[PDB]
């Protein structure tokens, strides 16, 4: 289905679809392929989960439901039609879909059609309403009555299937074919009208049963056992988890990249217990104001250093021209995209990746030179008034990029040379 | 604003104190520290009228609830001083002498484990107790003698992390005072940085009064309007399990989650015995493929 | 190949079309 | 006579927690919470209505899950009007999903559910997920039925084949199909289809769902994983970030490809490798090192001590409230027992006792 990497890369229409959904994706994609000419497959190669998420979001569909039962008759009536529910009616009733498609594009209007439909007795029949000759219906819609009837016959023919003997009430009533007793009660048998005909409640009940069967066979779509069926689980062994416990052997390496004696510590301990019981003065704790002044110097130095650390506690406010700010952000973004794709190629590790690595190396070099030329532009646009800040802002991505270039050169010298 | 529940843990150990005073010459430096802390608690309980103080000492064999007295009479200090200050100081010097007499009594047995993490945990439980009673600021103070032999912080690491997480839940900064030869204590520095605590290491026992009076006075009533004075920064990295060196980029077990700077021998976990996948580790060992 | 080129040229028109919009 | 009822209730409670095991439990998690926002949750039957409380509880669930297990990504898809709507991709930032849920606050829950569509696109979202990550979904449900387009059993078979588990927190009562899902997905276990009895029980259930789950021996995936600790810088100049492409004063620096990021624990956007701190991996060590329960000594027997070892308070006196750590042979009060067993993750008696 539409789930492989090849399928997701193939769906150019879906790619354009979420392209048109976003705006920074036009920005990024335009710079990536319209401006830089990157292979758009490798563009989308990162965004594969996003593509699949968009596809699966677009791909779901609802389950069937009794749309005619949700239809209410609502003096006068005003049509308040919902197109999704109109298509729901179409899907649930292909007869109604057909009656739409041979009359509205031929004879009259859609709201006129639906007014005729709500007027029609075919609507009442298809809904849970007993038909009545007092009702006149709509003649145009009610011409489809026998067509819907033969649809019902064909659908019932489809719905017929053999039954399991474990639950077969037909086999149950065919237990004794020579039962000769008495005629059962009118109460508990299906009653009829005065002239022997039925009222049709059996028809409406078999119709709603047909609706249920159509439901469940819509569920039963494309998208022996009695031994298991008759198991009595209540007298069986309880399930126990096979979860594995874990122990932990403990032997850690010592930290890598004079010794005191009991006599000497005991001597000092005796002496300091003697000093402890001897004396203790709070007043002697006051310092000499000179070594204390050096303490003041050290403390104040630490305060100054950490205060300058705290002095640099939406992005930050900047005094850039907004266009050059956007241009440099754009350049940073496409350089980051290039760098990530180059790392993807490099960490992949194949000889098939070699030309890709070389070409992305060329692109990184081009980005470097374009960064330098941008620095020349902000040079002769500022006189290095705040072109220094431009260079420093674009610095760390450039450092990482050129570090990657050095890594590529080093591995080239490692393998080839 | 509110009474700041003061939490002070003093790591007392003759193995450290003897080492420090033999390395230097300031005998009674621990006494100087105790007097300085006496003035510190005086300054704190004079800063606020109810900012109650929890004082606990961890000796070599365990810990002790110093302040206050247990739930179950000489005066060295002066009679002219304040009533509450005098009561607390007399109680603490009595408790300190009792603990030191006890330490002299049972000196000759050996326990090589530091009790700092357990003392910190018990103090945090008491912080929960006090805060649950009756709104109180939580601020934890540790005093250590770092001149002793850095034996093994490895078993201390895990409960220290747990204490960090708990104090993070409890909004309690962990402020560290170190006196020792070693300038750096990485786990304590990480503890201060994560808990928004204060790290400080010096050597001289003199001037600690000015040191921890000036710097070590930040209360949660005024924490955001005070810059922290710490200068060190920590990478929050750990040494490897089988080579004992810190790693920047490496490997961890999918089960035990211990850092592996290299491939374990036998491709099995050195912590929880999980045998791994040879193709996985070969892909990890893969060199990049470069054109000729 | 050649048949991929008109697809990507179709995307070229759509990218230009979305630009003015 | 209330203490006898409390004692027998504590006994019947502790009978379930008598067995404590060091099972291998998943750390690299993959948790999905789908939400239904239908006509059923419009009931004000619980105050103020089911929609509001599940919003609030989901806020709490996001916070707790990211606090305890920051080494997972979180995705949320809402169910509404016969459609399942993705609102939250899997991400390391909880704040994104917090904002999405805040959007879900003001909108109106309505429609009918479709677990088929919901679980299908949850499967599709869970498709590009690495092997070590434990794919598991929490599902909240208030209906007693489910309108669906097609079969659910094919979806069940596919989910079982793709090694993803589920746990259902139903609202009204048990639904047999949800029981079937929980049993078949969960190796025959019935410990996953849970029904609340009040909002406090719902809170407890959410807290239970916060915890990591044990893994199975047969579902063996024991391997290594590449990891990298980055380094934080505090620069004077603002600098462009790789992720959000904007000027940043500080930021961590990539250990491998030397780029910079804005948040952790996150993977690299450039060298594409996961970056954490040792605090993050040690965060689950209580799960890795569980704590034994503490036993009250009986009131009849002679007592080692009469006041609490840890918090240092007097033990109250009919029964004896002295919860003993047999690993350290010290008895403790109920408050300390609660704190050490839940908040703390060490026994200070075992810290003082040398091994
Ligand atoms: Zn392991
Ligand atoms: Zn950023
Ligand atoms: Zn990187
Ligand atoms: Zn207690
Ligand atoms: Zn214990």
């Amino acid at each position: 289905d539409s789930l492989s990497k090849e399928k997701l890369l193939t769906n150019l229409k879906l790619q354009q679809s979420l392209l048109k959904g976003n705006k920074v994706l036009m920005k990024v994609f335009q710079e990536t392929v319209i401006n830089a000419g990157l292979p758009p497959s490798e563009f989308w190669s990162t965004r594969i989960p996003l593509l699949r998420a968009f596809a699966l979001s677009t791909s779901q569909k609802v389950g069937p439901y009794n749309v005619l039962s949700t239809i209410k008759p609502v003096n006068k009536v005003n049509v308040n039609l919902s197109r999704e529910k109109i298509l729901n009616i179409f899907e649930n009733y292909p007869i109604v879909k057909k009656a739409y498609t041979d009359n509205v594009p031929k004879n009259f209007k859609e709201p006129e059609f639906w007014a005729r439909f709500f007027s029609s007795k075919l609507f009442r029949k298809l809904r849970g309403e007993k038909i009545m000759q007092n009702d006149r219906g709509d003649v145009i819609i009610d011409r489809y009555l026998t067509l819907d009837q033969e649809f019902d016959r064909k659908d019932d023919d489809m719905l017929l299937h053999p039954v399991k003997k474990i639950i077969d009430l037909d086999g149950n009533i065919q237990d004794d074919p020579v039962v000769r007793g008495n005629r059962p009660d009118f109460t508990m048998q299906p009653g009829v009208d005065i002239n022997g005909n039925s009222d049709g409640t059996v028809d409406i009940l078999k119709g709603m049963n047909r609706l249920s069967e159509k439901m469940i066979m819509a569920l039963k779509n494309e998208y022996n056992d009695e031994r298991n069926e008759l198991k009595i689980d209540d007298l069986n062994e309880s399930y126990k988890t096979n979860y594995a416990i874990i122990h932990l052997k403990r032997n850690a390496h010592e930290k890598t990249t004079l010794k005191v004696s009991n006599q000497q510590m005991l001597q000092q301990l005796s002496l300091v217990m003697d000093n402890l019981i001897n004396k203790l003065d709070l007043n002697q704790v006051v310092p000499n104001n000179e070594v204390s002044n050096k303490i003041n110097k050290r403390v104040i130095t630490a305060i100054k250093i950490n205060a300058k650390q705290a002095k640099h506690n939406l992005e930050v406010k900047s005094t850039l021209p907004i266009d050059l700010l956007e241009s440099c952000r754009m350049l940073h973004t496409t350089c980051c995209e290039f760098l990530k794709h180059f790392y993807i190629h490099f960490q992949s590790g194949e000889q098939k990746q070699a030309s890709t690595v070389k070409k992305l190396y060329n692109h990184l070099k081009d980005c470097i030179e374009k960064l330098n030329e941008l620095f020349q532009d902000v040079l002769n646009g500022d006189g290095e008034s705040m072109s220094n800040t431009c260079t420093a802002y674009l610095k760390p991505v450039l450092n990482s990029i050129t570090l990657a270039t050095h890594k590529y050169d080093e591995y080239f010298n490692e393998y080839n040379n | 604003e509110s009474p700041s529940l003061l939490t002070v843990i003093i790591e007392i150990a003759p193995k450290l104190w003897t080492t420090f005073d033999e390395e230097g010459n300031e005998k009674g430096s621990i006494i100087k520290v105790l007097e300085a802390l006496i003035v510190f608690l005086n300054a704190h309980l004079a800063f606020n009228s109810a900012n109650k103080v929890a004082v606990i000492a961890a000796y070599s064999q365990g810990i002790k609830y110093l302040y206050p007295e247990s739930t179950s009479d000489l005066k060295i200090i002066n009679s002219d001083m304040y009533r509450r200050f005098r009561n607390v100081d007399e109680t603490l010097v009595e408790e300190i002498y009792k603990l030191f007499e006890l330490e002299k009594k049972q000196i000759e047995q050996n326990s090589q484990r530091s009790t700092l993490a357990g003392a910190m945990s018990a103090g945090l439980t008491y912080v929960n107790r006090i805060s649950k009673e009756s709104s109180l600021k939580s601020r934890l103070l540790v005093l250590t003698c770092g001149s002793g032999s850095s034996k093994d912080e490895i078993f201390q690491y895990i409960p220290i992390m747990n204490c960090i997480f708990s104090a993070t839940k409890m909004k309690c900064p962990i402020d560290v005072v170190k006196i020792g030869g070693s300038k750096e204590s990485t786990f304590l520095q990480q503890t201060t940085d994560a808990t928004n605590g204060v790290y400080l290491h010096v050597e001289s026992t003199e001037g600690l009064i000015q040191y921890l009076a000036t710097a070590m006075f930040i209360d949660p009533s005024l924490r955001p309007i005070i810059v922290k004075p710490n200068h060190g920064s920590v990478d929050f990295r750990t040494s490897c399990y089988l080579t004992g060196r810190v790693v920047a980029v490496g490997f961890i077990c999918s089960v035990c989650l211990c850092v592996l700077s290299i491939i374990p021998p036998g491709n099995k976990c050195p912590a929880c015995d999980s045998q791994f996948d040879e193709h996985v580790i070969a892909k990890l060992k893969r060199k990049p493929v470069v054109p000729r | 190949e050649e048949r991929e080129n008109e697809k990507t040229l179709n995307d070229y028109y759509a990218a230009l079309a979305k630009k003015q919009a | 006579a209330s203490l006898v009822a409390s004692i027998v209730e504590a006994r019947k409670k502790r009978t379930a927690k008598k067995n404590i095991t060091p099972y291998q439990r998943g750390i690299i998690r993959s948790l999905i919470l789908t939400l239904d926002c239908s006509e059923a949750m419009l009931e004000k039957d619980l105050r103020p209505n089911r929609h509001a409380m599940i919003i609030q509880y989901a806020i709490d669930f996001v916070h707790e899950f990211f606090d305890q297990n920051p080494i997972s990504q979180m995705g949320i898809i809402i169910m509404r009007n016969g459609l399942a709507q993705l609102v939250s991709q899997v991400s390391g930032n909880p704040q994104d999903h917090i904002d999405a849920l805040k959007s879900i606050r003001k909108q109106e829950p309505k429609g009918n559910p479709s677990l088929q569509n919901a679980l299908e696109m949850a499967r599709g979202l869970l498709l590009p997920v690495p092997a070590h990550c434990t794919r598991e979904v929490l599902i909240v449900f208030g209906s007693l039925s489910t309108t669906d387009p097609g079969d659910i059993h094919q979806t069940i078979d596919s989910l079982v084949s793709e090694k993803i588990r589920v746990k259902v927190l139903g609202l009204s009562a048990q639904v047999a199909i949800c029981k079937e899902l929980c049993k078949a997905t969960n190796y025959g276990d019935e410990s996953f289809y849970k029904i609340l009895l009040d909002e406090t029980h719902l809170k407890e259930l959410f807290n239970e769902a916060v915890t990591p789950l044990p893994v199975n021996k047969i579902n063996k995936g024991f391997t290594l994983v590449k990891m990298g600790f980055p380094t934080r810088i505090f620069e004077d100049t603002p600098t462009f970030c790789s992720c959000h492409s904007k000027l940043v004063y500080g930021g961590y620096f990539c250990p491998n490809c030397h780029s910079k990021v804005c948040s952790l624990p996150t993977v690299c956007p450039c060298c594409d490798l996961m970056l954490i701190l040792s605090t993050h991996l040690a965060r689950s060590y209580h799960h890795l090192m569980p704590l034994k329960t503490f036993a009250e000594v009986p009131t009849t027997e002679k007592f080692r001590s009469e006041d609490c070892f840890s918090c240092q308070s007097r033990f109250p006196i009919l029964t004896s409230s002295r919860y003993r750590c047999e690993d350290c042979k010290q008895e403790f009060c109920v408050d300390c027992d609660v704190f050490i067993h839940e908040i703390l993750h060490n026994c200070p008696g075992c810290e003082s006792k040398p091994v």
